[PDB]
């Protein structure tokens, strides 16, 4: 059914959303003021730290 | 651990100096930098009157002409039409209105 | 609804099955429905097993 997704360590029936922000900044939520802006470093992924 | 002495560097080269190529003759033509988004602070349009959610309309206002700059506007084309009322001389008491 | 902002997704990140039993033995106390099992369940005589 393509309803199960690899999330970074569990399984989650979404696939990883990204929103990209009108300034060029990237973050999971349309709303800036929540989010966590995303960050990437020396292991990929895209991960959020 | 922890017991060290820093030492400060810097980048140090023609740009970071500055001038950015210091032409002191001119009459040299040179390319122009790229688009360069984060300046574009001009006023935000979430239109997009296509429907692309990946395209965001950014627009610069504050770029209203003044009274001179229509009136040269209007000037500077032949053949133009120009309806006013309160002129100077003619039309100063402004019984009709329509001149053109 | 704001136009400023853009959904972009990471696709290719399909389940496989190794993954989702992985997943299903993680957590303790799950249902597992399945048919045409080896040894038992060999002839699918009957199907909601759990």
């Amino acid at each position: 059914a393509d309803t199960a997704y690899m999330s970074n360590g569990v399984l989650s029936d979404t696939p990883p959303t990204y929103y990209a922000q009108a300034d060029g900044s990237i973050t999971t939520t349309e709303d800036a003021a929540a989010g966590k802006l995303v960050y990437k470093g020396s292991d990929g992924k895209l991960t959020t730290d | 651990d922890g017991q060290t002495i820093t030492i400060d560097l810097k980048k140090i080269d023609s740009d970071t100096l500055g001038l950015n190529g210091f032409n002191v003759n001119g009459k040299g033509e040179t390319a122009n930098t790229a688009a360069t988004l984060k300046d574009m602070s001009g006023f935000t349009a979430a239109a997009a009157p296509g429907g692309t959610v990946g395209v965001t309309q950014y627009t610069d206002k504050s770029a209203v002409a003044s009274s001179v700059d229509i009136l040269n506007a209007v000037a500077g084309a032949d053949g133009n039409k120009v309806t006013t009322s309160a002129d100077v001389g003619f039309g100063t008491p402004a019984a009709a209105v329509t001149y053109t």
